[PDB]
């Protein structure tokens, strides 16, 4: 009978940078797709291995929602078979991905004056992500082989006078997981 | 980094634009523009923001938009109550810029004589030793005026300080003019007289101990 | 809703100014909320200061950082900025107002009048301009008081009871370097003496308040 908290996901205060991408579970509760499909405030709604319309007639064991800031430029990352710094390092979704990408512009939120620098994003990993996986340390990476060394982390900057391609996005990404258990997420 | 004309003049019934130019190197896409409007001694009120966009309780006949690094606040119907300095708003990389202002002036307004009212020295002035007489202007539209004392009817140059016109809520104008003397040089006269001159035309006001 | 400076003060020239926003209707913990300051010297352009962010990120002009500092205290809903080094080119009115980047800035404090100068501190005379014939228009008599050498004030009439025709007229600067100024208000002529004036005369950077009987 509850209805799915989908407001704590997008409406949320604060979103995490995307090297500490925020998981949230999705259970026990009523879930209105379309109701988000159709908002027309989404500049990123792309659903793979399955259609929004479709979805509230279905149920599912558990639903994540993964959420960050990227810019703009990168939300292309955000999907099944890519690569870069933000899916080889920071978020990387299965190529089996069955699930949907939301993503808006946040310039009117995520910048400031002078630059916002609280969300980062890693720049060097010694191997890519596995899909899902998460990477929160601050070792000094090595390209060489003293004790050529880099801190891991760079900040985005977000400047209010930005082109599109470098302002802020927020993202979500719903995962839908369909497995021998009893489904609590129904439309 | 944001550069506004000094001055605008539109007649009223029309429309009127207010140009914000800002430098390319400064202001990147340009993406947030908001416009100010401020009357005389009191705070910037937001008429635009985001380069269109109206805060509720501000007039459909306000309108905001941008053309490359130009953007442009139109001013429909004007009429004389919207009479103020415009400013825009904008970012640099670094800091919030601004720019000079725009004083709009709505053309047509009628000519008023100005209204003069004349004050002795008060009796509690008198007895700490000083004298000032008051003349006070007010209400005329065209907005200098011309400020003569005189003491019978010899003019008096000397303790004469006059205030610089200053608009008001009613977009006319208003002065003041302060003579200063001794309270002997006050009962020594029969009368002291403040000449306020306006477009040719005098309007004169006498005291008298 | 609300934003207002503290009062009207008087800096001598290399000690520092301190002034703090009082603010209500908003939280400045609220996401994407700032308050920032911004002056105006007298006859020239809007200059922004400095910003503090719900997150305590603070921001100031470049060219300005060196002398500049911002503070928020959420518990009191108050900001306090503090600049250095003060000289008169820095007198002007100084202003806070709620900052979210959408808008840059929409509401804004009355401004608060800062004055450098070694000059000192003088309060007010205040003299009553009585009612008379000589200063009657028909069903209108005006009445006023003076307010002589000072240094820059603000009148009411009656406690705020009396404002229509009210015009207090902006203030002379004598060659003395003090200021003086005048309010009149238009009572009707049959009213005098069934109805008590009094004019209220607030300094501030003195702290003085004078409230004259005009008879």
């Amino acid at each position: 009978t509850n209805l799915c908290p989908f407001g704590e996901v997008f409406n949320a205060t604060r979103f995490a940078s995307v090297y500490a991408w925020n998981r949230k579970r999705i259970s026990n509760c009523v879930a209105d797709y379309s109701v988000l499909y159709n908002s027309a405030s989404f500049s990123t709604f792309k659903c793979y291995g399955v259609s929004p319309t479709k979805l509230n007639d279905l149920c599912f064991t558990n639903v994540y929602a993964d959420s960050f800031v990227i810019r703009g430029d990168e939300v292309r990352q955000i999907a099944p078979g890519q690569t870069g710094n933000i899916a080889d390092y920071n978020y990387k979704l299965p190529d089996d991905f069955t699930g949907c990408v939301i993503a808006w512009n946040s310039n009117n939120l995520d910048s400031k004056v002078g630059g916002n620098y609280n969300y980062l994003y890693r720049l060097f990993r010694k191997s890519n992500l596995k899909p899902f996986e998460r990477d929160i340390s601050t070792e000094i990476y090595q390209a060489g082989s003293t004790p050529n060394c880099y801190f891991p982390l760079q900040s985005y900057g977000f400047q209010p006078t930005y082109g599109v391609g470098y302002q802020p996005y927020r993202v979500v990404v719903l995962s839908f997981e369909l497995l021998h258990a009893p489904a609590t997420v129904c439309g | 980094a944001l550069t506004q004309p000094a001055s605008v003049s539109g007649s009223p019934g029309q429309s009127i634009t207010i140009s914000c130019t800002g430098t390319s190197s400064d202001v990147g896409d340009f993406n947030y523009v908001s416009w100010y409007q401020q009357h005389p001694g009191k705070a910037p009120k937001l008429m635009i923001y985001d380069v269109t966009k109206r805060p509720s309780g501000v007039s459909n006949r306000f309108s905001g938009s941008k053309s490359g690094n130009t953007a442009s606040l139109t001013i429909s119907g004007l009429q004389a109550e919207d009479e103020a300095d415009y400013c825009c708003s904008s970012y640099t990389t670094s800091s919030i810029s601004f720019g000079g202002g725009t004083k709009l002036t709505v053309l047509g307004q009628p000519k008023a004589a100005p209204s003069v009212t004349l004050f002795p020295p008060s009796s509690e002035e008198l007895q700490a030793n000083k004298a000032t007489l008051v003349c006070l202007i007010s209400d005329f539209y065209p907005g200098a005026v011309t400020v003569a004392w005189k003491a019978d009817s010899s003019p008096v140059k000397a303790g004469v300080e006059t205030t610089t016109p200053s608009k008001q809520s009613n977009n006319k104008y208003a002065a003041s003019s302060y003579l200063s003397l001794t309270p002997e040089q006050w009962k020594s006269h029969r009368s002291y007289s403040c000449q306020v001159t306006h477009e040719g035309s005098t309007v004169e006001k006498t005291v008298a101990p | 809703i609300t934003l207002k400076e503290s009062g009207p003060t008087l800096v001598k020239p290399t000690q520092t100014l301190t002034l703090t926003c009082t603010f209500s209707g908003f939280s400045l913990s609220t996401s994407g909320v700032g308050v920032g300051w911004i002056r105006q010297p007298p006859g020239k352009a809007l200059e922004w200061l400095a910003l503090i962010y719900w997150d305590d990120d603070k921001r100031y002009s470049p060219s300005l950082k060196s002398r500049l500092t911002i503070t928020k205290d959420t518990s009191k809903n108050q900001v306090v900025l503090t600049m250095t080094n003060m000289d008169p080119v820095d007198t002007a009115t100084y202003y806070c107002a709620r900052h979210r980047i959408g808008y840059i800035f929409d509401y804004w404090g009355q401004g608060t009048l800062v004055t450098v100068s070694s000059a000192s501190t003088k309060g007010p005379s205040v003299f009553p301009l009585a009612p008379s014939s000589k200063s009657t228009s028909g069903g209108t008599a005006a009445l006023g008081c003076l307010v002589k050498d000072y240094f820059e004030v603000t009148v009411s009439w009656n406690s705020g009871a009396l404002t229509s025709g009210v015009h207090t007229f902006p203030a002379v600067l004598q060659s003395s370097g003090l200021y003086s100024l005048s309010s009149v208000v238009t009572v009707p002529s049959s009213s005098l003496g069934t109805q008590t004036y009094i004019c209220n005369v607030n300094h501030k950077p003195s702290n003085t308040k004078v409230d004259k009987k005009v008879e």
